[PDB]
């Protein structure tokens, strides 16, 4: 869901289109994640293991 | 008839939601709702000799 | 922060996202009243990542993209309110060949009927 | 504040501008991991009001 489960009913949402949520809250255009997908996922299972 | 009965407590209800990579869900109307909450301040000035 | 302001951090001034709190007086402390905004009536659409037009992809520039099953419009994201997608609600970035999920439309123009 | 949204204070929910945050359990408290966005490989330009 994202953070609609914490201030009310759960919505549901992909996850790389909540990732651009994510990237326009701090100042980043949201065309940026879409076309660096894949290494942006490569970094984010590197970075946890 | 009535009687005192002991068990092991549960903590909510199954909320599984509908995830797909397609699908999302937007809200069409609204409610206002007013909460109250209660904080102390102070107590009693009091004096022993 | 939540009598003379607007806050945005979750959970402080009530349960919601706030709108106004109002004081009152008690034996020994003080009672707060928070007015908030709950959404409901949720329902189910189709989304999309972008519109690849005539060998360029367009981005919704507040909203997000919805289908309700023939045709699709741009939303804004805490309620529904549907618009047709033209060239004021949408910026282009590169060409539909790098974006997965990329689907096919056509965005309307408001130039080309006046002249 | 960094579990059920997205936090703009410094400092806070990390070092970096915040992205994500997950709980996990340990005996006698908790731990918190914190997803952050960092920048890199700069470069130089001249500027004009
Ligand atoms: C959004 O939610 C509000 C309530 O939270 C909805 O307002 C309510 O709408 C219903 C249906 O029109 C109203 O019921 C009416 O009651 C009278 C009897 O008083 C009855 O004669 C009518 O036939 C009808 O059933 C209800 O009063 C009304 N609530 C308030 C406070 O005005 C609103 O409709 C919702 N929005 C949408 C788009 O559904
Ligand atoms: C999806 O929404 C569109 C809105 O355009 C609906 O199409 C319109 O339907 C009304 C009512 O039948 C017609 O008067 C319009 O002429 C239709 N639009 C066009 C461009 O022809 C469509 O019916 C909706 N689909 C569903 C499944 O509800
Ligand atoms: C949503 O998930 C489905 C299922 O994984 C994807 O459907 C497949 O997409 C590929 C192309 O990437 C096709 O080769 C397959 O034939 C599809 N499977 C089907 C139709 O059963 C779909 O692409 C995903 N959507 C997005 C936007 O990623
Ligand atoms: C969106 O439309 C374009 C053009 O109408 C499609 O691109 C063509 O795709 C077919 C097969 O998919 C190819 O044989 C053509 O060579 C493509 N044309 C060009 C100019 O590259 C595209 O496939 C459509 N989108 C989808 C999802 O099918
Ligand atoms: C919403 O998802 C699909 C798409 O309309 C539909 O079949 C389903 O019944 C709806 N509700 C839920 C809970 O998935
Ligand atoms: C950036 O500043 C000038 C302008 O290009 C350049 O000469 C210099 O080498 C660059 N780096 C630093 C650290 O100043």
């Amino acid at each position: 869901s994202g953070w609609t489960f914490g201030a009310g009913p759960a919505l549901q949402i992909p996850f790389p289109m909540q990732m651009a949520y994510r990237f326009n809250g701090i100042g980043v255009t949201q065309n940026v994640l879409y076309e660096n997908q894949k290494l942006i996922a490569n970094q984010f299972n590197s970075a946890i293991g | 008839s009535q009687s005192i009965i002991a068990y092991t407590m549960s903590l909510g209800a199954e909320n599984s939601v509908a995830y797909s990579n397609n699908s999302i869900a937007i809200p069409t109307n609204f409610t206002i709702s007013v909460t109250t909450e209660i904080l102390p301040v102070s107590m009693t000035k009091t004096s022993v000799d | 922060e939540c009598v003379l302001g607007q806050s945005k951090r979750v959970d402080f001034c009530g349960k919601g996202y706030h709108l106004m709190s109002f004081p009152q007086s008690a034996p020994h402390g003080v009672v707060f009243l928070h007015v908030t905004y709950v959404p409901a009536q949720e329902k189910n659409f189709t989304t999309a990542p972008a519109i690849c037009h005539d060998g360029k992809a367009h981005f919704p520039r507040e909203g997000v993209f919805v289908s309700n099953g023939t045709h699709w419009f741009v939303t804004q994201r805490n309620f529904y309110e549907p618009q047709i997608i033209t060239t004021d609600n949408t910026f282009v970035s590169g060409n539909c060949d790098v974006v997965i999920g990329i689907v096919n439309n056509t965005v309307y123009d408001p130039l080309q009927p006046e002249l």
